[PDB]
């Protein structure tokens, strides 16, 4: 094959040039799971059972018995694939276009395969992680002209059935009753017996700043520590910031028994087959990838939103 | 079959492709093993 | 300035690190969403057409024909990149569907437009053209718009 | 060339007893990288790409699918070649100066090669980071006299189009007054994308003197690292001091993907080929270094100069 | 390769049979350089020296010498790439088309593959050599519809800054007049220190057949093309003088040394007709095919050529 | 590496061209030596 | 080419001066490995 096809043999050369996606930092190891399909609905079948009746002694003769009872859930999770299209020049044409320290027009920005094939697979990662986060798909700094999507496709900001709390836009810089939201929220998750586990906050750029103010030579930031500690038995509790959020606070586990990441493997950016060729110099080329595959259990995640209006 | 292996040599595009998933997987895997929260 | 990418350098990098609304620049070329069935057409510039309705320009003969900005009744196309070194501008024939940002004269989605004298897309009358975004503003004299093109009406 | 030049067996001998530049410490090991130049002007082009519409969902038949851009930018960084000399004494006269543990004359001042060399490398190598920090070339406790330079180049102390804060004279001696023009400047700086970052601040002895003071039992120092925390997502802030400063705070983050320096590699000091010879016992030596090189974003660092009057 | 497109085997069974361009009749060999470009720009930089003083006398001690001095001119050539389409037969369709005495679809016109490049390759190096000869590129008899070229890509008949004489109307036929304005252009021109070169002259085959006649009474033993060449030889240091005749040109007269330190062709190497490597295919029999060629590289010092136009209107 | 030589077996399309452009110059060469004005 | 190569016999100066600028970059990559904050 890479006798045969340079563009294949060159996004080989250059693969391991693309950085790792942040959402891996999101997630704990066990969390992910990659499944194979490009297009269409899995279905996860949970197993489960419980005691129907106090334990039988046993003494002398007896046959009845009590008895272990077992239960299913079946949950369906949509995957869509999704491409771009981008344009390089051709491998006979890199040679006339081979200046001194880069090759490529500076005039009509055309690049190599290799340096746009990595550009591009940069910006799609970049994508695929704003969807991981809000569960919406925009190019838009404000977030608008989102592209629909199908059901049971949801991020961690979006995923219904969760704990949503909500700040009036009159205590918008109350730190004091952003706190006492988030507390009424810790009260009402519901880990039952996967509480000893670690805990992940992801929270916007201002909601950091707010955090390092003294509270009222203790900081607002040890505190919330402190409080989710109370009710995580201790574990771990790490705080991250993504300018991916605005006046959102997110706070769920770290465990595999109650959020799981099912992920297709085909969900990172991959070349297509085709590639577009006519009697010039510039060719085409096409990426692709998958959305879709977060699983979670109802009541597990905390998603607090922050009134600006 | 993973791209990171000079001895691999895909034999068509089908290969190509889980070659690279296979690479993507293991990146994820090694970030992991070197990650220190 | 009048030109699609001048050649400038400066003595520092600019602060362009994100990946949203990164494409609202005047060295975007071509068509935000194109097909690979579009019939391209090439021409000699006459004046700066860069992505303006065009139409064609004869000379006295000595010299082929020419494209230059201009619309109403004598559209031909669209021009969607230059070459500057040979002077040679892209035209897609009006004949053929376009989807992309565009000049336009100094508007909200859903609008009509038409392309007025020289070449800029304005507020509606024999052109198919919908406003798909509102108005994006590049230099004190320079608007773009991202706009469909489907044929006269 | 070792047997006929002594001078370059004497230079290689005693190359290894220079003291390490302390500009290394202001920078990370990723964010310097060399180039092969003397003089002159050499241009850097950075390629980016971009999306231009929501991606295509790849259903049933479709041949018209949203595309990726590319975008160019370029650079240019200027470069000065410099020189100085000393004098020192010939090598078939060191006999009659070698006296009991120590060679050369100290009534005239005159010393060996080697001795003169290590010297000299040593002033100009605090010259050149005295340049690296602050953009100027003085020998001067006033910093004047200050040698004229090329454009395009800079320091991070002068470095154009970042964040400049002022602190008025009335207001030189509190702290609080300072801290609110820096945290100014932390808010208007604009990391980006790549906010998580380690970071880098440099102050002045009496800045370092006014930090260690109690907060108007926590001090102004920790207040500081909490602020620069609190937008580097909770990563490393690193505090130095430098005596070559007067007055000033910079702040700026130790990421290659914002601020890169690219020095020649003749930069540090290296032995010109030619040596003044005469009918006397003394000589003299050149000394070459190359000056230049400092590339930065726009608006990531945060200089603060707290004026005296 | 060629067990894998029969497109490009064919290409190099038939690539043999295209005759070579005339336009390197009106050379020397050593004027011919290749460059390695298709489109954009080159420079050339030419240096030269010069004495600042009088020699200095080397006599007992002297430590002030006379200096030479340096200097140097930049030229900078254009080319341009351009690119024909031509329809033929597909390989595999041929064998429903072969006939007795012929291979094609003449009632459709259809040409096998092989047959049709020859045939575009022949045209296309005629019109390259119409732009060598003349500097425009033209389909039409009239000169008009004229591509627009780029700056800095001239040929022999229009380059810059040369020597232009204009013979008039009403003396179109009279030879004498004509040797008047020619002999005028010879004394204007320039050679400099390179003046011992051979020469070479190009005319129109009305010139070329005004040429043979008696030198004018008339005179035997000699013709106006004896007193040309001698002419010629007054100025080029009795070297060797060449003439040549082509359609090309129209009441036009072109003299200019053959020496390469004054006219220079450096041609690109891919200047004469090449196959591209894209062919378009469908369900039909019809193929299509590209042929490239690169135009540009005449180079020339200043008031070193001698256009002659006799003016006919 | 030139059309003129049978021997020569191309591997790909550019090494095509450049023996393409190579037989051109060796034609050229050719004619020079045996033009006789 | 390095000074720190006790082995390397620079031929002429400008080789010298290469092993110069290969020493002060093995230093500076010694310094960073060598450097804790």
């Amino acid at each position: 094959l890479f006798d045969e096809n340079y563009y294949a043999k060159a996004v080989a050369n250059i693969i391991g040039e693309v950085k790792d996606p942040i959402m891996y930092k999101w997630f704990s190891p066990d969390q992910i799971e990659d499944v194979d399909l490009q297009m269409g609905y899995q279905k996860t079948v949970k197993w489960d059972a419980f005691l129907n009746a106090n334990p039988t002694t046993i003494a002398n003769e007896v046959n009845t018995i009590s008895t272990i009872g077992f239960s299913s859930e079946v949950v369906r999770l949509n995957y869509l694939k999704l491409q771009y299209k981008f344009r390089h020049l051709k491998q006979t044409s890199e040679k006339f276009y081979t200046s001194d320290s880069y090759i490529g027009d500076i005039n009509n920005n055309l690049l190599p395969f290799a340096q746009a094939y990595k550009l591009a697979s940069s910006e799609i990662i970049k994508l695929i992680n704003h969807f991981v986060l809000t569960g919406t798909v925009s190019i838009q700094k404000d977030g608008k002209n989102q592209k629909r999507l199908l059901p049971n496709m949801y991020g961690l900001l979006n995923m219904p059935e969760q704990i949503k709390e909500e700040v009036a836009s009159g205590d918008k810089d109350k730190m004091d009753k952003i706190f006492e939201k988030i507390e009424a929220g810790l009260s009402k998750l519901e880990l039952g017996d996967e509480f000893s586990t670690p805990m992940m906050v992801i929270v916007d750029p201002a909601t950091s700043l707010k955090l390092v103010k003294p509270y009222a030579c203790e900081k607002w930031e040890d505190v919330l520590i402190q409080t989710i500690k109370a009710i995580n038995n201790r574990e771990d509790v790490y705080i991250e910031t993504s300018n991916l959020l605005k006046h959102k606070i997110l706070i769920y586990p770290l465990n595999s028994e109650l959020i799981k990441f099912k992920p297709s493997k085909y969900m990172l950016p991959t070349p297509n087959e085709q590639v577009d060729k006519d009697s010039t110099d510039v060719a085409h080329s096409y990426i692709d990838f998958v959305l879709g595959g977060l699983l979670a259990t109802r009541k597990t995640i905390l998603q607090v939103n922050i009134k600006q209006s | 079959a993973s791209l990171l292996d000079s001895n691999f040599v895909p034999i068509n595009f089908t290969e190509f492709v889980q070659a690279i998933s296979n690479t993507y997987k293991q990146r994820r895997i090694q970030f992991y093993e070197n990650l220190k929260r | 300035a009048l030109m699609k990418n001048p050649q400038q350098d400066s003595g520092l990098l600019s602060n362009s690190i994100d990946f949203r609304d990164q494409n609202l620049i005047f060295s975007n070329s071509g068509g935000v969403c194109t097909s690979s069935k579009d019939k391209i057409e090439n021409y000699p510039a006459k004046g700066y057409p860069y992505k303006r309705g065009v139409k064609l320009s004869f000379g006295d003969g000595t010299t082929e024909l020419e494209v230059e900005a201009g619309g109403g009744d004598d559209l031909y196309g669209v021009c969607s990149d230059i070459d500057e070194f040979s002077g040679m501008a892209t035209v897609i024939p009006i004949t053929n569907n376009f989807t992309g940002y565009l000049t336009l004269k100094k508007v909200n989605p859903g609008d009509k437009l038409n392309f007025n004298q020289h070449g800029e897309l304005e507020k509606v009358k024999s052109v198919n053209a919908i406003a798909l975004s509102k108005a994006h503003k590049l230099t004190e004299d320079l608007f773009i718009v991202l706009a469909s093109v489907f044929g006269n009406r």
